[PDB]
């Protein structure tokens, strides 16, 4: 016979004991447990609401893998990619070039927890959180690997990370910050709390549901798949919040999920936001970004914070305003410097597009809409010159993203500057200021793209040697996903 | 050259204008006004381009020059429509 | 403009078609890309200067780490098949020991010893796990980072072998007081005092190839000699036909993780300096593995035999890398 | 270690052993093993070339169906089946209402070799064939379960063998001569060389291409998935087709590949035939039935039966002919009386597919687009009443089919009838008369759906009579799949 | 017009949705449609009669045999999943118990117990394998046919264990003649023929209810017991651990063979006059099942308790069936 | 009522076709017909539709009945266009 697993589990996580040979203090170093004053005895209260053990891990996560890895190969001579809409392939590309090695750098990021965090419950449950990591970069590169014959921009499921490319750097600069240089403590917070419980386990499933819509099922197998295995280890920040907020340390815990969320949410309006407003074809969008935010993260986010007692962040309205504008910024930003991304981004701005963008976001063609309307004019007088950049765009120095907003008639576009040791800031909100002023030492040096065009570190100084550096050749540098099909409507 | 972060009205991003220390307001705005006017915001052949400074909102004579505008490398300056 | 390549622009020019392995897990860090500032933020965070001293700084070098291959070449969905295979029969082994009631014919004398000197091992076994979970963090190449991965997977599965044998065990005999006397036995028995000493102190030597070398050249080996070879032999022989069967299927993990090792040691001697480099950790972390085999095995019956065995045994998994 | 399966593979097979408490023909009764007066040591020379053991089958088909269900569960709730072009709808509910059940006698066929056959190594093999149909069987019901509730003619997957509708009578006159009341030998002849590895090794393998071609994933899957079971089972005819050859029995072998070879043709020119040539969209179709007939299957009999030392069929050449006409015939018949069958008939006939039809059966529009030229006139006259019938087709007493052959300017229609013991049978072909000749007790009293008719037993004595007799009502009655569509090309 | 169901037709108004078990698992055969004529052709064939006579005109009725349903609810796809994890079990215990050289440790004694005893049961298991299939093809419904076709599929896996293990036999001590004389004993050692004479006249009883009885019923349960139980036990206590467990695996295939078999009598006794059938059937063929295990394990040591416990036993079988 | 399996020329399949025992050839000819002309087979104005036996060719004379015939049951006859 076997034992049921309540009878037994606890003496998996019995693993604590009292140093001798060293000190607890060299065996967990601050800088690396982020303890913060917490007993041992105190952080062995954690205990996971999502338990699982060895055997039922393998058995599973085999079972997970051969039924994706089944899917792919019962439709890969299908060369359904080739069919596909080019919205959907360059979502797909964006997709596997930013997400790809950041999930294997996440499995660092658990290993950190595994090793350095208290709580046993908390390094047994990053240990599997570790393998997932593992599994979601390797599939993510599978996958992928398997169209890098039709376009050299599928190369950068693997490179985009290991490039100077501005988007990646954003990236990085996101991923880094959150998970990969913070102590135990404060990775399980704003990695598995904020951002994997807050962000992508409920995007991942409405971008597997656009997946199948758009008629990809070896993609929405893939990342339905891989969604299953998020709640596992995304649970781990409830606990050690718990905990820090039981003891006394509610406003150390706060300030973290308000910085998590906040950068959390500006990555997420350059790459999840212009994909649901503009790549995806009109007639396959079940709801508007704004929409998808509010009834899917901003309400669970409320929901979790006051069932752990903490407060809504100061920024939460300015947040809630935002949700109207950020994205169509960074979508327009991206387009305009298109030639700049390893994708090519979709106008989407056509008639019927437009009509669309107008009932979700009222005020969108006096506002934003102007701006497309120079570009089109241009596109239909055959002035497409006028259409790419001849610059750079001013960067923030905190999300690393450009600074943009409300144009038009209701122009409302604000830099949050901030001179610090002789050096002038720049910074695309009031929060993102607010992020570097709580903490200047851990930014202070960096330097964004544009800091290091002027120091004189990108050669030749131009377009074409900022292109260069960015590791961008002809092939791979973005243009319009359509190719200007859109245009024909205005003639 | 002396770099500056332009935010043209009407626009929607600020972007990066070099510009000379001997440059005067005006055309400091002509410079600023080839990276926004005609790309994504439309002229307004009445109006006067006027260059003040993002932070405090300090207000730049079109007839002043870089120079002695007592700018910071990098500052941001709104590039507005005036009678 | 730039041609669709056959495979990734990184393996492109590799003579042969690049295989799964290859495809999914060569030169994934990022950090390794800029020597001076890893992570992009500040320059002098503490994590920067972490890196900075354990990994790019150590005293084991090459040129490019990322050449490192795993000679099992395990792949996630590999070693899921690979561990529920094995699974399948640890799991049928003790649900089957249990339909013929194996625990309940044990010797009093057996039982007391496995109180003593095996289900403590959950304490060792989790520092292993702990031990190879840094090495993961740490390394210079992700072909090395995913051995300790899988490597740390496997000490977590014997811990949870330990823990589920742990509760069977009290169920059939309570008042030994398996499952709450471990913590004491684990601090204070003499017997484990080496092992715990050693562990402790490889558990905080940083640098990622003093890590390496103190967890999987030194201690790995004389854990495994003394905790799975000796004690589960002596086990076989005492008549508990689960426990001699169990070390001998965790035995097999360790026998991979010492493949990966020994390529990891035998690339690292490509290069000058790096045998001595290796000799010198070696010699630093070998004395507290003989302490820990003595005062371990001397107090299990013919405990004089079983050291001089088990201290053969783990050198000789030495003495084949050179 | 482990032992190579080479090493100790034998040892399964050495099993043979001689009775004493019984004697050997009671053991191995005559009628059901077939041993022929070979010895039990010359048929242990039976030696199967495609060897496998227990563990490796659990373990192989394991992962075949944990693929195949995985597919089928990804792709459920894209309802695939509801946009699926009607001639390919109705090719599944012809495949699994004919198949689905005959999967699993077979599973009964491979049992009687399992226990009756002399061949150790045929006892085995008989066995995991056993086991295959078990799951062919299973997979073709749970399947099509999943339509249900779109249409009572998917219940047909369960149903159709258990009425009297005439194509039901047809496959169990086939499978139930072939394979259901044969001795062991017989059945690895006629099922497993003749029937097997003939014809539906490389069928499915056209079928799975088809249903890809079709964008049907799920069913590419199953079918593809099934075909791969084929060999490992169909193997087993070989081996005693050269026993009895070796020992003085070629003449026996000969004639019962003669056979099966004839009542395979005759049930693939109604199943397979009009499929390829008609319910196929036309743009879809990768070469004709006849050609699919020549390169996949003729020429692989030619093969192995010199092979084996045997000749081709006495009807070889008129076998080579018959592949321009009859499975027109079988179409024909089928669209005319549609309301007789459990699917939605492709007509096929539209100006484009008649084009394709005469490039690759030069002289079809002079005989078979004859008839369908009366039929579209009356169609696009209002006259439909005119294309259903008012009686029964003259019925084949061997292959219970219609009594069909080319028709208009090249007419040959013609009935091989043949008078025994005072009963007058009719036959659609010479092999077919000769079928019966050969072995008149096996099929003396049997009764084809016409006989029945004229024997009263058919009440009330009309065509609605018919109807309910072979269990059919409004719902499930055949009509013209694209609805006539393609008649608005003739006005 | 007819309206689409939410399940198959001959499944509609069964109150609860219909399981993956009953929906490819019932109503199959088509055979039992025509009772007069059961197979598509002339009624006077030789198979039309044998279907009439072993089938229809069995003694054992029911008004409704298509209503019989496996406790285990056993599919093809739940057949291998379960039984690929049973098979990593004994595969593991095959590969690991070779590497500690099992084998080389067993006594010359146990050695010759084991060319008598052991390796010449494939014979009786195919035998058995030939009986399950046998009542595969006979019987009146399709879940009944089913449970006869997953336990041929049993019967099938022990002699497929039993010929691997008589090759590492012979490979081991290859003067014996493991692989060789199995064939000699089954046939002329008096310990095997009480088994022998009985399975080669249950391969003969042709009805369906009688094979059932015979095969399922009586010879299985007196096969089991001496087989498996005895000689695993005496296994067990004379050194010989893998075969201890191995009979111990494959007794769980039995265990499930005996459930089904117990449902269908349990189905049989709903209707009056069955009982008496079924006991009249147990009469006539229990005798011979004495005689097997008296000529079989009274020639093992300390036979005559083996004798009494595997009658005992094996009785139990049936008397917990009513 | 007798049955008879009618071959209607330039049809593609033979039916069964039941006539009257006091029926003429010409009378046999109009039933089969019914199944066959103007629905898989056109019309012949000119001609005249002959019945004669299938499987030796024996033509029957247009005036003959089918109880004078000599017809076995369910006999296949063909119906040929003749002047
Ligand atoms: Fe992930
Ligand atoms: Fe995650
Ligand atoms: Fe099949
Ligand atoms: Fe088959
Ligand atoms: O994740
Ligand atoms: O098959």
């Amino acid at each position: 016979s076997m034992l049921k697993r309540e009878d037994w589990y606890d003496l998996t996580r019995t693993t604590n004991w009292t140093p001798k040979y060293v000190t607890e203090n060299e065996l967990f170093p601050e800088e690396m447990s982020g303890a913060r004053g917490i007993s041992m005895e105190a952080w062995e209260k954690y205990d996971e609401p999502y338990k699982i053990t060895y055997p039922e891990y393998v058995s599973i996560q085999r079972e997970k893998d051969s039924g994706a890895y089944s899917i792919k190969a019962a439709l890969e001579r299908d060369g359904f990619v080739d069919r596909a809409d080019p919205g959907w392939v360059s979502t797909m590309q964006l997709h596997f070039g930013a997400i790809a090695l950041e999930e294997y750098a996440a499995s660092t990021a658990e290993a950190r927890m595994a090793r350095f965090a208290k709580a046993p419950g908390n390094r047994n449950m990053a240990t599997f959180g570790m393998m997932d990591e593992n599994r979601h970069g390797q599939i993510q590169l599978y996958f992928p690997y398997a169209n890098v014959k039709r376009s050299r921009k599928w190369d950068w499921a693997h490179k985009a990370i290991h490039t100077n490319e501005w988007a990646a750097i954003a990236a990085r600069s996101f991923f880094d910050d959150m998970m990969m240089t913070r102590d135990s403590v404060a990775v399980s917070i704003m990695l598995t709390f904020a951002f994997e419980t807050g962000f992508t386990n409920m995007q991942f499933l409405g971008l597997a549901a656009d997946a199948a819509e758009a008629g990809d099922h070896t993609f929405a197998s893939l990342i339905s798949s891989i969604q299953t295995d998020e709640s596992r280890h995304a649970q781990q920040g409830g606990p050690s919040l718990k905990i820090l907020v039981e003891n006394g340390k509610k406003d150390e815990a706060q300030q973290m999920v308000d910085v998590a969320i906040w950068r959390s949410w500006k990555l997420f309006s350059v790459l999840t936001g212009p994909i649901m407003d503009y790549y995806t074809p009109l007639e396959s969008r079940n709801q508007s970004f704004k929409e998808f935010m509010l009834e899917w993260i901003v309400a669970q986010f409320e929901r979790q914070l006051l069932d752990l007692g903490l407060d809504k962040p100061w920024y939460w309205d300015q947040f809630m305003q935002d949700l109207d504008e950020t994205h169509h910024g960074m979508h327009l930003g991206v387009w305009y410097w298109r030639p700049t991304v390893w994708w090519d981004p979709a106008a989407g701005v056509s008639p019927e597009e437009r009509e669309w963008l107008e009932e979700k976001y009222p005020g969108w063609n006096d506002t934003w809409g102007q701006c497309w309307d120079v570009i089109t004019d241009n596109l239909v007088n055959g002035k497409p010159e006028l259409t790419v950049p001849e610059t750079l765009p001013t960067i923030c120095n905190m999300c690393n993203l450009p600074i943009a907003h409300t144009p038009g008639n209701k122009w409302n576009v604000k830099d949050y500057q901030l001179e610090y040791e002789g050096r002038l800031y720049h910074f695309g909100s009031e929060a993102d200021r607010w992020c570097f002023q709580i903490d200047p030492e851990r930014y202070k040096n960096h330097t964004n793209l544009v800091d290091r065009f002027l120091k004189g570190e990108i050669q030749p100084a131009d377009l074409a040697g900022a292109l260069m550096y960015m590791s961008l050749e002809p092939g791979v540098m973005g243009d319009d996903a359509h190719d200007y099909e859109w245009v024909k409507a205005y003639q | 050259t002396f770099p500056i972060m332009s935010n043209f009205e009407r626009d929607f991003v600020i972007q990066l204008v070099p510009v000379d220390t001997e440059d005067t307001m005006d055309q400091v705005a002509e410079k600023c006004a080839y990276h926004s006017i005609n790309r994504r915001v439309h002229p307004q052949p009445e109006k006067i381009l006027r260059v003040r400074r993002h932070e405090d909102g300090t207000l730049f004579p079109r007839g002043m020059i870089v120079s002695d505008a007592g700018l910071r490398p990098t500052e941001t300056l709104d590039i507005i429509f005036m009678d | 403009a730039l041609k669709p390549l056959k495979t990734w622009s990184h393996l492109a020019g590799n003579r042969r078609r690049p295989s799964e392995y290859e495809v999914v897990s060569t030169n994934l860090h990022y950090f390794t890309d800029n020597p001076e500032r890893p992570w992009e933020l500040d320059s002098n965070l503490p994590m920067q200067t972490w890196y900075k001293k354990y990994c790019f700084d150590s005293p084991l070098k090459h040129d490019d780490w990322n050449a490192f291959r795993d000679p099992d070449q395990l792949v996630y969905r590999t070693y899921n098949l690979l561990q529920d295979g094995q699974e399948s029969y640890v799991q049928g082994l003790f649900d089957q020991l249990n339909d013929r009631g194996h625990d309940q014919m044990l010797t009093r004398e057996w039982v007391e010893t496995l109180a003593r000197f095996y289900t403590p091992a959950r304490y060792l076994f989790h520092a292993l796990q702990m031990g190879s979970v840094y090495i993961h963090q740490i390394a210079p190449a992700s072909t090395i980072t995913n051995c300790a991965t899988y490597e740390t997977a496997d000490h977590l599965r014997w811990l949870t072998h330990t823990a589920y044998r742990t509760r069977e065990l009290a169920n059939c005999y309570p008042d030994v007081g398996f499952g709450k006397r471990e913590r004491d036995v684990w601090e204070n028995d003499p017997a484990w005092q080496g092992f715990r000493e050693l562990i402790e102190k490889a558990l905080i030597a940083w640098d990622w190839g003093e890590a390496f070398t103190a967890i999987n050249l030194v201690t790995k080996p004389a854990v495994e000699e003394a905790l799975l070879q000796q004690l589960g032999s002596l086990a076989q022989s005492e008549g508990d036909t689960l426990l001699g069967l169990l070390a001998q299927a965790q035995k097999r993990d360790a026998e991979r993780h010492r493949r990966w090792s020994s390529a990891l040691v035998k690339m690292a001697l490509e290069k000058e300096g790096n045998r001595e480099v290796l000799q010198k950790w070696v010699a630093k972390w070998e004395p507290l593995a003989d302490k820990a085999i003595e005062a371990y095995c001397s107090a299990l019956p013919d405990g004089e035999n079983a050291i001089v065995e088990a201290k053969s045994a783990s050198r000789y998994v030495r003495q084949m890398m050179g």
